[PDB]
């Protein structure tokens, strides 16, 4: 997902003024240019957390006994304790993953509020860790089917190429390879902030364009004053259209280079909203042979983990 | 019926306290219907219907019958 | 054969009362109409000129003074075209992205068959109809999706002679007097045999196992023999 | 990946001179965000190898 943004260009080109308002209506529909392109954008983001966060429409939980057949998964399943719902390892997902907002609505940039809140992404997740623990493979394509934990780990080495019977004798010892390895990412995203720098960028490009967009509000353009009213108050009126004219012509280019950027940069984030929805298909509810694509060795199962503005995906693999 | 949420000022829908399925986008977690003498009607979008799938050691279910569904795919060129 | 032509019937059904399936395409037409409409418009904006016809200035203002005008609605409109172009550049790689994904559908669906999931659409994939469109084209998918399900009883292994036995296809059910072997995507009960199973490991090592015999078909072909050399017994006696 | 290009902002108008300087300062950060663009492109095709 990436932050959703709305501008007016009545208010932004010219604030405050009469005669300016006559002079932007000779340019016709170049606002409505701008206003569908940005609005095009707010809808296709929404679009983008319905193909990738929620695959079904049937939400699935945890019964209340729970028994692994030896791994934790306490660490990916969401605390009820608590009054929002998240995991362990979304805790630090959350927090290493960053008033401005407030400051940017004051000249006319408006964000738009996302139609999927942060805490029904954490349900969608929620409902495909329950359900591939217990039905396994079986809810993507059909109705859930509960199978037994040990026997949904058989399958998974028989795709490889593995027989089954290598999965008895080390259940002991991959209940202890797998409960070490979940261990690993709570002290990778401690120490390692630069891990989620990846969503780190998408909200850094996002306030660096808000905030180069605003300061072309103070200069010159070539003319006298930035300001409308020391014009105005100044010059002549036959005179102020001279200057007017040249702060205005510098503001439709500059909105239309942002307009032109987020466009180009809405691409690059749908190509990858895209990737994602494939990854989280065959990845968490199948079982994909690909290779380099669920990550390096023999895949296993994938584990989705909520994200700010992106998800995360945890891949098990046979190494 | 002057309103408020999340989103801002809403006037001519009335809040319901149950959840369903909706369609018109709001945001924040709102939608907007037309329901039952009927109006507009705005509530907390709704996941679903819950089905709480039984788990045990023992348990398995394997199909005992299927169906051939077709379904359909559009895509610009 | 039944289930086969009643999902093809209800594509007619669904494109006729449904309209709104095929907007997809709708707005690839749309979004041409409206950006070639608002491309037009911009030719009566006068640009902050005196007018928008060129023949109203010419015929007005002197050859001199008419180049400041006239430079007016050329650099008016050099912006609207280039806004245009942009646009479409902008337009033909989303269309150009949608095309290298019909091509991997067309050759995975419907020339072969692709084991991804949610690919050739939900459900176990068996084939894909291609169907023309306009500025597009449908696939018809057909796949396979479970119906009716039932609650087994399962166990990890048997235990017959104290050697681990573990299914080589499929798993054991049982309807709570013996034990069944069948598939996971269909239910067919079968006998434990020697074919179906191997043996590895021990009893000792598998939890949650359970004891029982393994019938052997080479068991009964042994003993009819044997029964038919019994009859040989009170012969040669004789 | 493609060829790798930098365009500088204030000699594209005209070097060793002050006047071009004068009036592209009145523009904003036009330079910056040219230059930013054209160097996350050098970057991102450095990735793709």
């Amino acid at each position: 997902s990436m932050t959703k943004t709305s501008v007016d260009c009545t208010m932004y080109i010219c604030g405050d003024s009469t005669e300016c308002s006559n002079l932007l209506l000779q340019y016709g529909s170049f606002c409505t240019q701008l206003n569908r392109a940005l609005t095009g954008i707010a809808v296709e983001q929404d679009k983008n957390t319905q193909e990738v966060f929620a695959q079904v429409k049937q939400i699935y939980k945890t019964p209340p006994i729970k028994d692994f057949g030896g791994f934790n998964f306490s660490q990916i399943l969401p605390d009820p304790s608590k009054p929002s719902k998240r995991s362990f390892i979304e805790d630090l997902l959350f927090n290493k993953v960053t008033d401005l907002i407030c400051a940017q609505k004051f000249n006319g940039l408006t964000v738009l509020p996302p139609l999927l809140t942060d805490e029904m992404i954490a349900q969608y997740t929620s409902a495909l860790l329950a359900g591939t623990i217990t039905s396994g493979w079986t809810f993507g394509a059909g109705a859930a089917l509960q199978i037994p934990f040990a026997m949904q780990m058989a399958y998974r080495f028989n795709g490889i190429g593995v027989t089954q019977n290598v999965l008895y004798e080390n259940q002991k010892l991959i209940a202890n390879q797998f409960n070490s390895a979940i261990g690993k990412i709570q002290d990778s995203l401690s120490s390692t902030a630069s891990a989620l720098g990846k969503l780190q960028d998408v909200v850094n490009q996002n306030a660096q364009a808000l905030n180069t967009l605003v300061k072309q509000l103070s200069s010159n353009f070539g003319a006298i004053s930035s300001v409308l009213n020391d014009i105005l108050s100044r010059l002549d009126p036959p005179e102020a259209e001279v200057q007017i004219d040249r702060l205005i012509t510098g503001r439709l280019q500059s909105l239309q280079t942002y307009v032109t950027q987020q466009l180009i940069r809405a691409a690059e984030i749908r190509a990858s909203a895209n990737l994602a929805a494939t990854k989280m298909s065959e990845c968490v509810l199948g079982q994909s042979k690909r290779v380099d694509f669920c990550g390096k060795g023999y895949h296993l199962m994938s584990f989705p983990q909520s994200a700010p503005h992106g998800v995360v995906f945890l891949h098990v693999t046979y190494v | 019926n002057v309103f408020q949420t999340r989103a801002g000022c809403l006037i001519g829908a009335e809040h319901v306290n149950n959840s369903y399925e909706c369609d018109i986008p709001i945001g924040a977690g709102i939608c907007a219907s037309y329901q039952t003498s009927q109006s507009i009607i705005a509530y907390t979008m709704s996941l679903g219907v819950e089905n709480s799938v039984a788990y045990s050691n023992n348990s398995i279910a394997i199909p005992t019958n299927f169906t051939i569904s077709v379904t359909t795919e559009i895509l610009p060129v | 054969a039944n289930q086969f032509n009643s999902a093809i019937g209800k594509i007619q059904d669904s494109l006729s009362s449904t309209a709104s399936a095929l907007g997809k395409l709708q707005d690839v037409v749309n979004q041409n109409a409206q950006a070639l409409n608002t491309l037009v418009k911009q030719l009566s904006s006068n640009f902050g000129a005196i007018s928008s016809v060129l023949n109203d200035i010419l015929s007005r203002l002197d050859p001199p003074e008419a180049e400041v005008q006239i430079d007016r609605l050329i650099t008016g409109r050099l912006q609207s075209l280039q806004t245009y172009v942009t646009q479409q550049l902008i337009r033909a790689a989303e269309i150009r992205a949608s095309a290298n994904l019909a091509a991997t559908k067309m050759s995975e669906c419907v020339l072969g068959q692709s084991k991804r999931v949610d690919f050739c659409g939900k459900g176990y994939h068996l084939m894909s109809f291609p169907q023309s469109a306009p500025h597009g084209v449908v696939f018809l998918h057909v796949t396979y999706v479970p119906a009716q399900e039932k609650n087994f009883t399962t166990a990890p292994a048997i235990c017959h002679d104290g050697k681990a036995h573990f299914p080589r296809e499929g798993v054991f059910v049982s309807n709570g007097t013996h034990w069944f072997v069948t598939q996971r995507n269909f239910y067919e009960p079968q006998i434990i045999t020697t074919d179906n199973t191997f043996v590895s490991g021990n009893c000792d090592v598998v939890i949650g196992i359970v004891n029982n015999t393994v019938y052997d078909p080479l068991q009964p072909e042994l003993d009819s023999f044997k029964e038919e050399l019994d009859k040989y017994f009170k012969n040669h006696t004789s």
